[PDB]
């Protein structure tokens, strides 16, 4: 549909990314050591 | 840390009935509710194989690994002070491993060392 | 006192503290504390 | 483990009588079943109390601390 | 005593199981293992070489393991209970002996360390070996644990014996959706993991292979194993005379197709389209790629030259697919036992030890010529120094292993996970069924409820009245109490000896000659062609009776088709019968009356000739007769002994034939939960969690099994006086009321003890903890978290504990990451606290402490708990015989009826149960028991048999009561007589897991999840229980919509959020951020899970763009 700002095809493939909070992925310490086990929702997101 | 009525610096955490609430025993004001559970390279290259050395004697030493974590720091710093620079790779850590032999007094002698 | 007592050696060590883990008159290194001799209160049912 | 001072179902002392149930069948080799009517026990929800108490403290005692 | 043979036949069953326990399956395969097959893993991994240095040779002679050979003595080892104590796993070390070239001469050196390998107790090469109840009391160990498992690192675990289909034979199988198929795979000792599928594409026979692009029809690889004639074919597929001849037609016309007609045309057309694997040489004759490609196929069979067996061998696979093809009832199943390969431990941890040590002399040869490539370090350079370094492999890889469950196969590239299990202590035969029981390989047919059954060709083979329920179904079972695996042993010697016995060879015989006669074949491969083989195969037998050949060989001969079977691949199900020739046995009891003599053990019968092993396959044949009523002039096989179906988890059942067959399957399962007395040494060992009863019972109406087993020996759980009967209405459905003085008397007193554990860690910076206790405050040393602490800060022996109190405190420092400064500046206080606090709403005692050291130098703390209790009402009690209970209520005495004897009943239950249940199994046991009880002699309620009926109420009325037991007796509440009769006396009723004073668990508002702030699910989690979407449905079934709400987020997930209304997104505290002016903005509030929901779609290009109304002006 027009009349929208964003209306365009453009806006439907990857051109810019938003991150996401830190809450969505969280940095979990499982106390197995004192590092944190940092899940792969932030790993990925740094390969990127 | 600070109560809003008595600012008091003590808290208690009462578990007496599995609320595991935050209160002090000033007032009685609980602090907080709902607890929130948690369910260079080439220096890095030249560490990585100087770990395996240290795990390699060690293994046929028969040494606990406490000392040779131990020993690694007592590299680590010998490391940065350019003590590392010269002499040979393989006779700079086995002095290194005595140093933590020595401090955690152990029956390991020298020429244990030397001799392989 | 009454102190550390050994497994099957059964002797009384009191081995001061940060020292050692063995005991004495044998090479065994698992250890038995011995039993209070302050008083406690049980019922009879 | 030891018996029980009491029967479980009236209540009658059973603490005098294990050693002597045993002394009837060491020596005098005894029927089983007569020995504790000589002993004077009649009910026979007292009879189950000792025919079939399992005495492990035999077992037990022989893993003492004190060699 | 006059012995006959006629009911004294059981006695020979002991005979069996003193010489011959019930720990075959684990100890034999792992001695085989230690004692044979160390040496047959070595020799085919000899001769480690380098390609620098050539003239450098490193090989080893021999191995032993636990002895030296200059010491010669037996061993010095850590004891297990010992080792139990201090976490550290109970191994023994390997020695190797080794040559090699040091230099200017070659050297041999002995006795080498490079590993320690664990051992399974009550093998012999443990000390526990043949003890004498002395040397074993002083090792504390209980002898009447059968053993059998590791006690690596702490925990005690155990192989469960896996099995699988019967490896390296074919299959038949219908399907009507897509065709039928034929597998057929192959696992060949060095890398190769084969199946083969004979397909049927619209009438048309194929083989599809994993190595191969594409399928083949068969008129093509006849031809390329040499048998072209094309008249063979149909001879071999077909025969003569049948419909066979139509269906094959339309395979033979495809070679006119393709136009080969001769042997050598027919190799090359397979390696055109050969999916060709990267040998890095690549030399491809595109004459040998084709021969080697009949070679890497059905590895069953590998030809030298003729690849003339293999040929046929493809016609026997190619002859039934078309049978099935005729008609579907010559399909068979894969859940038929015959087709089951069940395999032990010892011979499977030989796969996971040759992993490893393929493994370990690579990464020592990758460090060898590292040194070799030095002009310097090649003359006096030794490489017996670097073998330590490289040992250490082996011994993690076997601890991590075991207490790891999964195995990470290379060979095979297969993760077969949860191998191992932990062994539950709960009770003495709940350890005993563990160390027997079956776990299936799940082959993802979860549709179909065929192998969830069972099958009737089980009979004696293993156990069928333990299976468990639920999540594990049908796929669990259980061993029985007469049972032996069979071990292979050689193919070589027995093909021999068909031919001195008058079979042909495969290479002479006519292929017409082949359908009109029968066929041997040797684990499905025909070599001979047999005819008449009635004098052929009993002719065998008289070998193998008196014992020329071995005894676990299998004669099937089946007449579906025309053919006779010999398996010798061992590892197959089987158990001994007797023999019988004729309408006479051959039981001859003056021997087994020379059995009681003590010389004439269970083995010489065999030895003889009196008894042999049978498997199923050969259950097939035989016509097993029931007693020795029942003999018939045709009439072998004389069944042994008729209560030997059911393991010794299922024995201790009395009276099982009376009961229903549900009430045995249900207490198999529950029995394992009764809590009683587990060892010898329960008083001095530290395990995690045990119950222990006060007061056990040995029960009064006994079994044949559990006198085998010596169950009476540690009883768990007692014999009440049970009156079946309603009262107060508090027993409805099977519940059970007791009196208030018997539990004062101490019935059914119990006992629960808990160990826990912590470990003084040693830090980088050479930082310990300290266990620093009792600050003091207004002139006492003790808080009232500290009465029970101790002088040491260890927490006191001989004292109670009550909710806080801490009994271990426990220090650590602050700078647990730091470097350490080499200096000596400020270390005096960095001790912060980490104490251990007693929770649980009871107060509890310790039992006892003890300290101790790791395998490495690190402290060890152990202090374990201990309370007792009383079973107040709610606790779930059970019957042997299936029937679950649960406390009703617990009255007085006097409210208790009585008999004329003032016999108050212990408890009573509902009479509604017996007829719904059908279990007679009490009904008898109450006889057999009062009756028994006032005689004072303990009687046998076994399966098939037992004590009777008419006798025992004989000495029930003669004592002077009813003659079926259901007396009178008078009220309890009111005094006089009850217009009924009741049927009074004693039964055995254990108690079980399961009690409610550790499952009364209420949540009011406490801790919350991190990423859903919603409840957190688990008991020892502070709970908060999920509401689920099928309870949720059916609130809208009573249309309330307020609750509803309530319930799903204002007792749960409320949270508060403030939306911007025009681009109506959330925004934070004040704000707007999307058109930063931050004025249009609503407060209002929904469920956190609703605020995540929206956020994690907006992470992706999703816009949630939101609109507004007020609820108000319609
Ligand atoms: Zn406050
Ligand atoms: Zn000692
Ligand atoms: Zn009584
Ligand atoms: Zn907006």
């Amino acid at each position: 549909d027009a009349t929208v700002p964003s209306g365009r095809p453009e806006t439907y493939i990857w051109r810019y990314l938003p991150a996401p909070p830190v809450c969505i992925r969280p940095s979990v310490m499982m106390q197995d050591s004192p590092a944190s086990n940092e899940d792969d929702l932030t790993v990925k997101l740094t390969e990127i | 840390p600070v109560c809003k009525n008595c600012h008091g610096t003590e808290f208690e955490r009462d578990l007496s009935n599995a609320n595991n609430d935050l209160v002090c025993k000033a007032c009685g004001v609980v602090s907080e509710d709902n607890p929130i559970v948690s369910e260079l390279e080439s220096r890095e290259a030249t560490l990585n194989n100087a770990r395996r050395k240290l795990r390699a004697v060690s293994y046929a030493l028969h040494i606990p690994e406490y000392i040779t974590d131990a020993a690694f720091q007592w590299y680590k710093l010998a490391l940065a002070n350019n003590f590392v620079q010269g002499r040979r790779s393989q006779n700079v850590i086995a002095s290194c491993l005595y140093v933590a032999c020595r401090k955690e007094k152990t029956h390991h002698m020298l020429i244990d060392f030397s001799s392989r | 006192t009454l102190k550390y007592i050994c497994a099957e050696c059964s002797s009384k060590l009191s081995l001061s503290r940060t020292d050692a883990v063995r005991c004495k008159d044998c090479g065994h290194r698992i250890l038995l504390k011995a039993r209070t001799k302050r008083l406690v209160q049980f019922e009879a049912r | 483990m030891i018996v029980p001072v009491r029967c479980f179902s009236c209540g009658k002392v059973v603490g005098d009588k294990w050693e002597s149930y045993l002394n009837l069948l060491q020596e005098d080799e005894l029927d089983e079943g007569t020995a504790l009517s000589r002993l004077g026990l009649k009910r026979y929800c007292c009879r189950r109390m000792i025919l079939t108490h399992v005495d492990l403290i035999e077992k037990f005692l022989r893993y003492n601390p004190l060699e | 005593d006059e012995i006959n043979t006629a009911q004294d036949k059981w006695h020979l069953l002991p005979a069996f199981l003193k010489v011959k326990g019930l720990v075959k399956q684990h100890l034999d395969s792992f001695n085989y293992f230690v004692d044979t097959d160390l040496k047959k893993i070595i020799k085919a991994n000899q001769l480690i070489l380098s390609d620098v240095d050539p003239e450098f040779y490193l090989k080893y002679v021999d191995i032993r393991v636990g002895k030296k050979s200059s010491s010669s003595t037996k061993d010095y080892l850590t004891p297990p209970h010992e080792c139990r104590l201090r976490d550290m796993t109970y191994s023994a070390p390997i020695y190797v002996d080794i040559e090699y070239t040091r230099g200017r001469n070659i050297i041999m050196h002995k006795d080498v360390e490079i590993g320690r390998m664990p051992i399974m107790l009550r093998s012999n090469k443990c000390i526990l070996y043949d003890a004498d109840e002395s040397k074993m009391a002083k090792l504390n160990e209980c002898p009447l644990d059968p053993g059998g498992y590791f006690i690596v690192n702490g925990t005690e675990k155990v192989i469960l014996v896996q099995e699988q289909l019967s490896k390296n034979r074919i299959i038949v199988e219908a399907d009507e959706k897509k065709g039928i198929v034929q597998a057929s795979v192959t696992s060949s000792t060095h890398e190769r993991k084969s199946k083969t599928y004979v397909i049927t594409k619209n009438g048309k026979i194929y083989l599809k292979h994993n190595s191969i692009a594409e399928e083949i029809p068969i008129a093509i690889v006849l031809k390329a194993c040499g048998i072209l004639s094309d008249l063979e074919i149909m001879q071999l597929v077909c025969g003569n005379d049948s419909s066979y001849q139509d269906i094959f037609a339309v395979n033979l016309e495809e070679s006119s197709k393709l136009d080969i007609y001769t042997q050598q045309q027919a190799l090359e057309y397979i390696g055109a389209k050969v999916k060709t694997m990267r040998r890095q040489k690549l030399t491809i004759l595109q004459e040998g790629i084709e021969a080697i490609a009949t070679t890497v196929i059905a590895h069953l069979t590998v030809e030298a030259l003729d690849f003339r067996e293999k040929a046929l061998y493809i016609a026997m696979m190619t002859r039934r697919v078309v049978m099935a093809m005729y008609n579907p009832k010559m399909i068979d199943d894969r859940d038929y036992v015959g087709n089951k390969r069940l395999e032990l431990a010892g011979q499977l941890i030989s796969l996971l030890f040759e992993d490893l040590f393929k493994k370990f002399n690579n990464d020592f040869k990758l460090s060898i010529d590292k040194v070799l490539k030095k002009p310097n370090r090649a003359m006096e350079y030794d490489a017996l120094l670097s073998i330590n370094v490289h040992s250490n492999n082996i011994t993690s890889g076997l601890n991590r292993a075991i207490s790891t469950g999964n195995w990470s196969l290379k060979r095979f590239k297969m993760e077969r996970a949860g191998v191992t299990h932990v062994l539950s202590r709960l009770s003495y035969i709940s350890a005993l069924g563990m160390m027997t029981r079956i776990s299936s390989q799940f082959e993802k047919s979860r549709k179909v409820s065929g192998p969830r059954a069972l099958q009737p060709s089980q009979f004696g083979m293993l156990c069928t009245a333990d299976t468990p329920e639920g999540e594990a179904c049908g796929l669990v079972k259980n061993l029985a109490l007469m049972t032996h695996i069979t071990t292979d042993d050689e193919e070589e010697p027995i093909k021999k000896l068909c031919y001195v016995l008058g079979v042909e060879d495969i290479t002479l015989i006519d292929s017409a000659s082949l359908h009109l006669n029968y066929g041997v074949y040797l684990n499905g491969t025909l070599i001979g062609s047999i005819r008449f083989p009635t004098k052929f195969v009993t002719q065998f037998r008289h070998l193998r009776r008196t014992g020329k050949v071995s005894e676990f060989i299998s004669i099937y001969s089946n007449s579906h088709q025309m053919a006779v079977h010999i398996a010798t691949d061992g590892g197959r199900i089987c158990r001994p019968l007797i023999i019988v020739s004729d309408g006479q046995s051959r039981v001859k009891d003056i021997h087994l009356r020379k059995l009681l003599d003590g010389e004439l053990d269970f083995d010489d019968f065999l030895k003889l000739g009196l008894v042999e092993y049978l498997d199923v396959n050969e259950e097939n044949d035989s016509y097993i007769a029931l007693y020795e009523k029942d003999i018939v002039p045709s009439m072998t096989h004389l069944e042994i002994e008729p209560f030997t179906i059911l393991g010794a988890v299922a024995g201790l059942i009395p009276y099982p034939h009376h009961n229903q067959s549900p009430r045995n399957t249900y207490q198999c399962a529950m029995g394992k939960q009764a809590i009683g007395a587990i060892a010898y040494n329960q008083f001095k060992r530290i395990d995690t969690l045990l119950y222990l009863m006060t007061y056990p019972q040995q029960p009064m109406v006994k079994t044949k099994t559990i006198e085998l087993i010596d169950y009476d020996k540690l009883p768990a759980g007692q014999n009440a006086t049970v009156a079946v009967m309603s009262y107060s209405g508090y027993d409805i459905e099977d519940a059970l009321v007791l009196n208030k003085s018997s539990i004062d008397r101490g019935f059914g007193r119990c006992e629960t003890r808990r160990k826990t554990t912590t470990v003084l860690k040693r830090y980088a910076n050479h930082t310990q903890d300290i266990i620093g206790g009792m600050r003091v405050d207004e002139n006492g040393d003790p808080i009232w978290q500290h009465q029970s602490l101790g002088p040491d800060g260890l927490g006191e022996v001989g004292m109670k504990v009550q909710s806080g109190q801490i009994y271990i405190n426990k220090s650590v420092p602050t700078n647990s990451a730091d470097a350490p400064n080499p200096n000596n500046v400020n270390v005096q206080t960095q001790y912060r606290e980490a104490p251990v606090i007693y929770r649980g709403p009871e107060p509890s005692h310790i039992d006892q402490v003890m300290m101790s050291v790791s395998d490495n130098d690190q402290a060890l703390i152990k202090v374990l708990l201990r309370q007792n209790r009383r079973p107040e009402l709610g606790d779930k009690f059970s019957s042997r015989h299936g029937q679950k209970g649960v406390c009703g209520i617990i009255v007085k005495q006097e409210d208790m009826p009585f008999n004329d004897q003032g016999i108050v009943p212990d408890i009573i239950m509902n009479p509604h149960g017996f007829p719904s249940r059908m279990t007679v199994g009490k009904m008898i046991e109450l006889i057999s028991g009062k009756a028994g009880v006032l005689n004072g002699t303990l009687e046998y309620g076994t399966c098939f048999g037992g004590s009777k009926l008419e006798d025992m109420s004989k000495i029930l009325v003669d004592q002077g009561f009813n003659y079926s037991g259901k007396d009178m007796l008078y009220s309890g509440i009111t005094g006089e007589c009850l217009q009924a009769y009741i049927f009074f006396g004693p039964i055995y009723y254990q108690k079980l897991k399961h009690m409610v004073l550790d499952k009364m668990h209420a949540r009011a508002r406490g801790p919350r999840a991190v990423l859903t702030r919603q409840p957190t699910e688990g008991r020892s989690r502070d709970g908060g229980l999920r509401l689920g979407e099928m309870e949720r449905d059916c609130v809208i079934a009573y249309g309330a919509s307020q609750l509803l709400l309530e319930r799903l987020m204002i007792s749960s997930d409320a949270f508060e959020v403030d939306v911007c209304d025009k681009c109506g997104l959330m925004g934070y505290s004040g704000w707007c951020t999307t058109c930063k002016s931050a004025e249009n903005i609503i407060k209002m509030t929904i469920p956190y899970a609703a605020k995540l929901l929206f956020q994690e779609l907006l992470s992706m290009n999703i816009a949630p763009r939101l609109r507004l109304e007020d609820i108000f002006q319609q």
